[PDB]
């Protein structure tokens, strides 16, 4: 029986979709500089 | 050789062991755990001759 | 680059963008109909 699952695996989509999350998110707070 | 590298042998000999069975919690989940992560703990390196 | 800018360029231009690139879409659609 394995131990654990082979997916979703959490964990490892929390980074790789908060990463993208936070990449974009950067993006917008990127463009809002000049729009002052 | 193959007995060493087989992981049939090393969980057998964790199931047998003191080391592990005074290690055991009580909860099945946490004891299949406890000897996955004993089974890795054991590495066979194969030998090459080339290389001696 | 400024990309800041650039991102008020599409978001006014949001409309150009979605009124003919769906368009492309719309075109292979009719494709899918006349190929095998």
């Amino acid at each position: 029986e394995p131990v654990k699952r082979d997916s979703p695996r959490r964990a490892f989509l929390m980074i790789m979709w908060g990463i993208v999350g936070g990449l974009i998110g950067a993006g917008v707070a990127l463009t809002r500089r000049c729009s002052k | 050789v193959m007995q060493l590298a087989s992981w049939d042998t090393r969980r057998e000999f964790w199931l047998q062991t003191d080391y592990y069975k005074q290690r055991m919690v009580g909860n099945s989940k946490a004891d299949a755990a406890l000897l996955d992560e004993m089974i890795n703990n054991i590495q066979f390196i194969p030998g090459d001759f080339t290389r001696a | 680059l400024d990309i800041r800018g650039l991102f008020r360029t599409l978001w006014a231009g949001k409309l150009w963008i979605i009124g003919m690139g769906l368009a492309f879409a719309l075109i292979a659609l009719a494709y899918t109909f006349f190929a095998r």
